[PDB]
Parts: structure tokens; C-alpha cells; sequence
């Protein structure tokens, strides 16, 4: 049959970067066809792969990675790129093959009081292995003093809040991210 | 912040049939599903969809939902239908899943039980390490209200009891336990202690003896 | 570019400041408040433009949200009287804004003006440096034009001004004329003409070379 | 084939934090909708969160909002909720439960409803101190007769009672714990055996208090 | 207690290298987003560049490819290298721990960064007589020609404090800096009391007392 590639693009609502979903296809013929004849991508970069040429092409494994970031954001989503997302919440190995798809979700992911659906990861100890995930919650030690898990100076929760606001300019807009994989 | 509002207690003879209403702004334009949760019992799916059975639930329960009033209908209610349900909606503006204050179906014609009383004196274990404890256990009663006393030979005491409330047991009857804290002295110096269960104006009384 | 408004202000004590800070497009209310006194290190105030941060006073006050934003004290303090700045957050430029001198508002005060020949001492070097001071003046805004023989000098002479007087909140002004002694000798008449808010007409102070 | 185990619940202090975790089995996770509903003891049902197929957040209870993170890793058959700056009325059962149904399903469904749901796990909010209970045996004093084991004075709720590693069923009764004006728990469980078989089969109850870190098996045996 | 302690300020020729420090104490570096902001003389704030906890490091455009942050774990300390120094480049830099979102909280003193050419020179101290000074006199000393700054001036070797106003230096068109320290006095202690000025010039190993009197 086919693959549910609308599923994935098509999901009600998307996951947090810092809690970004996997869902792997396998066994289905995919019609890329529907993905690059779409002009309502904002961002569609491939890396090793040209676009047009993947339906004569096969693969034993497909990921799909969704995920919701800010606009300024997605330039962190390519191999070999630094920032709070690729260093704390996804990283993308610098021999990444595969694509990248991003549209822009203002008119979902954002609330007028404040959307409390998506997160990131703002303080972590070290930069995130290529495709890992990072879930925890373990309060932030940043000073000399331990935590024992307690806030307070020095002491701070390792996640934030995006609180994506309709009256936000683009870089600040959430953008919908799905990455796919290939192997 | 969308809010759901169900009767508190309805009560309903065997063999009749039950109707459990759900109020709601607009809440014929929702799914409304149904719960029921039998006491110390995980709750259990009985309808979803407004009118939707899963598999293994007995024909005899079906829900309608129109306007601004769902219902839950079980026709020919048995003794074992008597438990607790909520019913649930969801609330796309506020992105919420909310559910209804509960509704306790009580089943009428019950007949009146009598309590079984037991009652243990202080363990020798207990009572080595300086502490006395009298354990007066009631179960199998109904309805599920009782009026416990403890008396000193055959004096009343008031003070370190403590008494459980009625709760319902899995046969839709009632259990509770109350306890007498005493000292090892307390409880050697009087010839016996007597836990008086009132019940219906019925008194079962038990005794218990040192050594 | 962050444009900061006004860049001087002049307040009283107890009175209510705003200080307003524009961004060329919408950043939300990723804003923090920076308080800088003359030889200390900034000070954060208020983070995410409307959050006082631990341990500062309840005359701080920020808010706004997308493209103008305001930083409000409630009740002017002698201590308050510094440079506020304002810092776009979450961006990867981390912008500043231009800054905002808050200044103390007293009487006006005229400058008691002097003027001090070069001495005998640097006349053997071969250069001639006058001297016009300006003491203890407000507001800021002073004038000092050299005189040389009635001729308007423009292009030799530097001046510069202290901050405002920790006790008084005055000001001081000094001008330096800088010539050599050539030139110095080829003239007679020296003068600073001062023109201040606090007098009524230019003061002039002068001195004729050679005469004591 | 289809259960909900839940763990990490237990005795916490005002305003700390704690970790809940929800595990499946014996179906497609990465296919329904999780959620998390709690109930105060007595109370009715509150929806704490959710998060669907794809891990995404999908609201919180108002009092809740802001101060708890559901999320989900599918790798692991588990679905978890961060709590923090916990208060007294977060003292609640907290149950984990799968939806059938569209919106937050994996393809453009209905709306099948919360469909299995776990046995819960408590999570008790009190500046109180955690105590072990104290287990004696109450010996039968001589048709049938009755024998059982009095679980004196522990916090916090729950503990769990058996009998002969679970082995004795038939004609045992475990009651509901008091709350002693102490503020410690009691609870006592008592078994109906018949009279002419005292001498044959051992009575042993099993009694666990995991927030202490207390399991005591007791020979319940007549006395003199 | 907290604190951020930097050093390593002085001054250099353009082109040269210049390597800052910062130790902490009561705040993990290594933990931390640690910035250095500077400030040119008389200007507003300037970020300068980051390092992120994990180890990513971001610079402001008017510094890429010539400033680099670092970190040493053991020592609790931030770096600061610079090479390809410009004359622009001259500011007090601070080093600042950021909350993450970009607001710092915890500052350092600053230690400060003067890149030029001009050589090293001690300056002469003229004097500034009093003459007629209205009701009370008014002198000072003249402090010109010094490379660089700073200068500090003293009036008796500290006993004069009151209405002593050092103004700030003006760089002249040859280079050099040059500035005056004035103070009012009462006309009667002309003739009484001894006024000197002490200018001390730390580069050039300069200290010079001034005796000012009276101009007959
Ligand atoms: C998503 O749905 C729209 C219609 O609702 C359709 O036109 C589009 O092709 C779909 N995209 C994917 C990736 O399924
Ligand atoms: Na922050």
C-alpha cells in the first residue's frame, strides 16, 4: 500500500523540539510526488539526495522527525549547525542524508494568552549525539551549591516555555519541522 | 472553561430503569462518553460516542445526546449496576478534556443486614512493647450507617477511639473498624472490654477478656 | 537597531520617569533593563520586559509588548539618577539600545568663570596654553568662545566637563586655547566670553599679556 | 494482554517535585492517545493532561497549567508527567489511560473514548514524615475461625495485605485504613478459616508499605 | 561570595594580541552562559561574544574572525583572546554570566583595553596661578602632554579635597592627552597656606608635585 506520510505532515498537533516524535515507516511504497509539488513548504532543503530523483530509489528504514521551533530556528536544523536547538534539543549528524521540510503554523501552534504545548531545552550540561533525545527534567544545577532538585538562584528548570503569540514577527512564529531519514 | 454538570445521587428500584443526564452548553454538538467506576475499582469504559457500546458491556446500557442534554438510559438495573459514573466531553476552545461531577446510583430495595462483629484484644507482641490496641472490625451491614461505643467493664469510654466511615464493600454492602488505644495497665486493670455496634436500633455487642 | 528614547532626561526626586525603547519589528516581550552608574558595571533591572528582577526596588516598572516597550520608575530616588539601557533578548545579535542619562533638575546656577595665563614655565617650551573655567554651572549647556585681540578663535582650543557634582549637581567647564609662544606674543588682549542660561548677558573674563 | 502500569508515586513535600511514569504492553503505542486523570480520595475524576500519537502536548487542567510537562517516548512503550511545585490539593490518584478515537489518533478517527485504564498510583502531598508501620498478630480465640494482622501507625497511604504470598484468598477481608487523631494510618486485615485447621495450614500475612521501604511477613498462629 | 574577577588590560599597538581573563567564584563557568560586553569610552554596551554551557561559542559581527572565547573547567575561568586589535577595539570589557535568555545578571569590575600606536610619555605639570578669583580664589594645575591614560591628581598629598574638580583628559590633535585639576580656596590663605598638586603618571613612572603660588 502507501506510505502514511499524511499522517505525519497532516498530524493534529506536533510535538515539543525538545520532546520531538519519531515515527518510523517501513514496508509501503512512497509517493514523494505529494511532498516537492507542494508550494506550501516555507523550507525544503536535501542532503545527499536530490528531491525529484528519490521515488526510483529505496531504502531499508524511513524516519519521520516532527517537531515544532521558531522561525529563526530552522536555519539550526542542517548538519553542522550550533544553537540551542541543535546543541540541546535535535541534532542532525554532519553526514545527514536525507530532507528537511518546515512550513510556517502560526495560524495553529499559537495562542493569544499563550501557548503552553511547546517547549525547548535551555540549559544542559553538554551537546546532544546526532539523533538523540533528551526528555529529562532534572533541575539545572549552574552554581557551586547542589540543587536536590529545588529551584531557586543557580538552580533553574532545564526547559522553557515558547508562549508562540499570534502578533509575533516571523523569526518568532512557530514553525511546523519534519525531517525525514534515510538509510 | 467548558463545564459539565450531572445529578449528584439518583436512585432507582430493581428491575426499573435509570436515566443519568449531562448538561452542557451545546453538548449535542460533542461526543459525550460514559463512565463506570465501582468503589476501590479502576473506571471502566460502558458508553462512548453518545450512543456507542464497547465490546462485553450487556445491551442494557445506551446513551442519547441531543441539544444540551446527554443521557445515560440502563434499562432493568440490578443490584451490581449500583456504582458511580461520569460522564466526559471535550472542549475544543479551551483545549481540555472535562468531565461531570459524578453521579452515585443507589439501588432501592436493599434488605436491612445485620453487622458481623469481631473483636480482637491486644496481641502479646503488642503489649511487650508497652502499647495496647482493641480492634472491633464490622462488615457485611447495611444501609451503610452505625454508631460504635466502647464501654470499661460497664462504664462507656470516649477517649483514644478512633472509627472508620461506612464504606461500600464489593457486594454493594457496607464495612468500617473502629480502634481503642489503651496502656498495658488500662487494659489489665478492668475485667473486660465490650464494642457496642448500633445499627437500625439493633445493638451486636462483643467481649473480649485479658489472657 | 534599537532606538532608544530620550537620550538625556532630566527628572526631580519622587517624580515618574519613562523610558521608551523601540525596536524596528515585533520581539514579543523579549526586553531586558540595564542601570549603569558612572565606573560601575550595569545593573539588570526588569527581565522579559516586565519581570523586576530579585532584589530591586518596587520603583522599577516595566511592560510593553511587540514593538515598543517602556521602562517606568514610580518614584525617583537620588540613587536612581544613572544610564539606562535596553537589550533585545533571544536574538542572536543580543542588540543594545543607545542609552538613556537620567539627570538630576536643580535651580539654575551661573558659572563663576576664571581665566589663567600660561605660565612663565611652559612659555620656555615654546607653547601657550590659556585657560577658561566654567564653575559650577546648570544646566549642562554652556558656550565659551576665545577672544584673541577682539578676533574669534575657532580650531585651537578643546574643552572638557565633569558629571554632575555628587553634593550640588553642578557641573564644571574647562577650555583650554592652545597656542605657541610666537604666536602668543604677537597679541595682546586675551579673553573667554561665556554665555550661560543663569546670566543675563556674556560674561567676559580677560588679561593683557605682560601685565600682572 | 492490554495493561497500564504505573509507578513513581508516593509521599512528597510541598512544593518539591515528582515524576510520574506510565508503561504499556500488548499494543501499538505509537497508535492512541495518553492521558493522565487524577482523583482526590472521595472526589471525582479531573483530567491532569494528554499527549497524543506524535508527543504532542494537548492542554492542562487550569490549576495544573504551567507547573506540570506530560511527554512520551514511544521507544519505550511509556508515557510520563512531570510535576512541579507541588501543592496539597495535587494530592490525588493518578490514573493513565489510552483513547481510541481521532483528533489526537494516528489518522482522521471519532472520538472512541478513554478505553483501558491503569489501577493508579497515589501521590500524597504533606509535610509530614514517612513512618513503617508496626505489624502484630491478631491470634483467634477459640465451625470457622477468624485471624488477621493489625498494620499499626504508617504514613503515607497505601499498603498492601496478602495472604500466604497470595496463595489465600477464600474468605479474607482487608478494611479500609482509620487516620488517627496522630495523623498516622491503621489498617488490619482479617481471614475465616475453620476451626479444625489450624494445626494443618500456616496463616502467614504479607504486608508492603513502599513509601518506607517495609514488607514484614507475620505467622499468625493461637495463642497459649 | 559571587563574584567575576577579570583581568589582563593594557595597552597594545594595533594589529598586536591581547589575551583576557575571568575568574569565578560562586558561579560554574563550564555551567553557564558566559558573555563578554564592552564598552568604548563615553559609549553604550556592546555584546561581544559567548559561550554556550555546552561548549558552543557565538561573536558579533564587528569582532568575528578576530576575538575568541574560551574556558578552562579546573580553573573556573573565562578567556578572552584577541589578535588583529583596532583602534575601535578600545573599551572596558566585563564579563557577564547570562541567564540564558540573554539578560546577565552577575557582572564583573571590568578591566580596560586601550589599543593605539602613540608612544609613552610623562606629561608636564604647569601651574595655573591665582590672580583676580572673585571672593574666593581659584587655582589648579595643568597637566598636558601624556600618553596614556590615565592620570591621577591630589591637591597637598590628600589633606585638599574640598572644591577639587579634575576634569576629564581631551586627546589633542598630536596624540597626547592632556587635562587640568582646579580648586577654590579662600583669598585670605593665599598668602598662608602651601598648595601643591600631585600627578601621578603610572606608565611612564611619573610622579611630579607642583607647588602653585601666587603670580607677582
Ligand atoms: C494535507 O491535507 C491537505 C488537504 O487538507 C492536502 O491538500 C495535502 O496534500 C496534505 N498533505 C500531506 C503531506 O498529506
Ligand atoms: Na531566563
Amino acid at each position: 500500500n502507501l506510505c502514511p506520510f499524511g499522517e505525519v505532515f497532516n498530524a493534529t498537533r506536533f510535538a515539543s523540539v525538545y520532546a520531538w516524535n519519531r515515527k518510523r515507516i517501513s514496508n509501503c511504497v512512497a509517493d514523494y510526488s505529494v511532498l516537492y509539488n507542494s508550494a506550501s513548504f516555507s523550507t525544503f532543503k536535501c542532503y545527499g539526495v536530490s528531491p525529484t530523483k528519490l521515488n526510483d530509489l529505496c531504502f531499508t528504514n524511513v524516519y519521520a522527525d516532527s517537531f515544532v521551533i521558531r522561525g529563526d530556528e530552522v536555519r539550526q536544523i542542517a548538519p553542522g549547525q550550533t544553537g540551542k536547538i541543535a546543541d540541546y534539543n535535535y541534532k542532525l549528524p554532519d553526514d545527514f542524508t536525507g530532507c528537511v521540510i518546515a512550513w510556517n503554523s502560526n495560524n495553529l501552534d499559537s495562542k493569544v494568552g499563550g501557548n503552553y504545548n511547546y517547549l525547548y531545552r535551555l540549559f544542559r550540561k553538554s551537546n546532544l549525539k546526532p539523533f538523540e533525545r533528551d526528555i529529562s527534567t532534572e533541575i539545572y544545577q549552574a552554581g557551586s551549591t547542589p540543587c536536590n532538585g529545588v529551584e531557586g538562584f543557580n538552580c533553574y528548570f532545564p526547559l522553557q516555555s515558547y508562549g508562540f503569540q499570534p502578533t509575533n514577527g516571523v523569526g518568532y512564529q512557530p514553525y511546523r519541522v519534519v525531517v525525514l531519514s534515510f538509510e | 472553561s467548558y463545564e459539565l454538570t450531572q445529578p449528584p445521587s439518583v436512585s432507582v428500584a430493581p428491575g426499573q430503569t435509570a436515566r443519568i443526564t449531562c448538561g452542557g452548553n451545546t453538548i449535542g454538538s460533542k461526543s459525550v462518553h460514559w463512565y463506570q467506576q465501582r468503589p476501590g475499582q479502576a473506571p471502566v469504559l460502558v458508553v462512548y460516542d453518545d450512543s456507542d457500546r464497547p465490546s462485553g458491556i450487556p445491551e442494557r446500557f445506551s446513551g442519547s445526546n441531543s441539544g444540551n442534554t446527554a443521557t445515560l438510559t440502563i434499562s432493568r438495573v440490578e443490584a451490581g449496576d449500583e456504582a458511580d459514573y461520569y460522564c466526559q466531553v471535550w472542549d475544543s476552545s479551551s483545549d481540555r478534556v472535562v468531565f461531570g461531577g459524578g453521579t452515585k446510583l443507589t439501588v432501592l430495595g436493599q434488605p436491612k443486614a445485620a453487622p458481623t462483629v469481631t473483636l480482637f484484644p491486644p496481641s502479646s507482641e503488642e503489649l511487650q512493647a508497652n502499647k495496647a490496641t482493641l480492634v472491633c472490625l464490622i462488615s457485611d451491614f447495611y444501609p451503610g450507617a452505625v454508631t460504635v461505643a466502647w464501654k470499661a467493664d460497664s462504664s462507656p469510654v470516649k477517649a483514644g477511639v478512633e472509627t472508620t466511615t461506612p464504606s461500600k464493600q464489593s457486594n454493594n454492602k457496607y464495612a468500617a473498624s473502629s480502634y481503642l488505644s489503651l496502656t498495658p495497665e488500662q487494659w489489665k486493670s478492668h475485667r473486660s472490654y465490650s464494642c457496642q455496634v448500633t445499627h437500625e436500633g439493633s445493638t451486636v455487642e462483643k467481649t473480649v477478656a485479658p489472657t | 537597531v534599537m532606538t532608544q528614547s530620550p537620550s538625556f532626561l532630566s527628572a526631580s526626586v519622587g517624580d515618574r520617569v519613562t523610558i521608551t525603547c523601540r525596536a524596528s519589528q515585533g520581539i514579543s516581550s523579549y526586553l531586558a533593563w540595564y542601570q549603569q552608574k558612572p565606573g560601575k558595571a550595569p545593573k539588570l533591572l526588569i527581565q522579559a520586559a516586565s519581570t523586576l528582577q530579585s532584589g530591586v526596588p518596587s520603583r522599577f516598572s516595566g511592560s510593553g509588548s511587540g514593538t515598543e516597550f517602556t521602562l517606568t520608575i514610580s518614584s525617583l530616588q537620588p540613587e536612581d539618577f544613572a544610564t539606562y539601557y535596553c537589550q533585545q533578548l533571544n536574538s542572536y545579535r543580543y542588540t543594545f539600545g543607545q542609552g538613556t542619562k537620567v539627570e538630576i533638575k536643580r535651580t539654575v546656577a551661573a558659572p563663576s568663570v576664571f581665566i589663567f595665563p600660561p605660565s612663565d614655565e611652559q612659555l620656555k617650551s615654546g607653547t601657550a596654553s590659556v585657560v577658561c573655567l566654567l564653575n559650577n554651572f546648570y544646566p549642562r549647556e554652556a558656550k565659551v568662545q576665545w577672544k584673541v585681540d577682539n578676533a574669534l578663535q575657532s580650531g585651537n582650543s578643546q574643552e572638557s566637563v565633569t558629571e554632575q557634582d555628587s553634593k550640588d549637581s553642578t557641573y564644571s567647564l574647562s577650555s583650554t586655547l592652545t597656542l605657541s609662544k610666537a604666536d602668543y606674543e604677537k597679541h595682546k588682549v586675551y579673553a573667554c566670553e561665556v554665555t550661560h542660561q543663569g546670566l543675563s548677558s556674556p560674561v567676559t573674563k580677560s588679561f593683557n599679556r605682560g601685565e600682572c | 494482554q492490554v495493561q497500564l502500569v504505573e509507578s513513581g508515586g508516593g509521599l512528597v513535600q510541598p512544593g518539591r517535585s515528582l515524576r510520574l511514569s506510565c508503561a504499556a504492553s500488548g499494543f501499538t503505542f505509537d497508535d492512541y492517545a495518553m492521558h493522565w486523570v487524577r482523583q482526590p480520595p472521595g472526589k471525582g475524576l479531573e483530567w491532569v493532561s494528554g499527549v497524543s500519537w506524535n508527543s504532542g502536548t494537548i492542554g492542562y487542567a487550569d490549576s495544573v497549567k504551567g507547573r506540570f510537562i506530560i511527554s512520551r517516548d514511544n521507544a519505550k512503550n511509556s508515557l510520563y508527567l512531570q510535576m512541579n511545585s507541588l501543592k496539597a490539593e495535587d494530592t490525588a490518584l493518578y490514573y493513565c489511560a489510552r483513547e481510541v478515537g481521532g483528533t489526537f489518533g494516528v489518522l482522521i478517527s471519532r472520538e472512541g473514548g478513554l478505553d483501558y485504564w491503569g489501577q493508579g498510583t497515589l501521590v500524597t502531598v504533606s509535610s509530614a514524615s514517612t513512618k513503617g508501620p508496626s505489624v502484630f498478630p491478631l491470634a483467634p480465640s477459640s465451625g470457622t475461625a477468624a485471624l488477621g494482622c493489625l498494620v499499626k501507625d504508617y504514613f503515607p497511604e497505601p499498603v498492601t495485605v496478602s495472604w500466604n504470598s497470595g496463595a489465600l484468598t477464600s474468605g479474607v477481608h482487608t478494611f479500609p485504613a482509620v487516620l488517627q487523631s496522630s495523623g498516622l494510618y491503621s489498617l488490619s486485615s482479617v481471614v475465616t478459616v475453620p476451626s479444625s485447621s489450624l494445626g494443618t495450614q500456616t496463616y502467614i500475612c504479607n504486608v508492603n508499605h513502599k513509601p518506607s521501604n517495609t514488607k514484614v511477613d507475620k505467622k499468625v498462629e493461637p495463642k497459649s
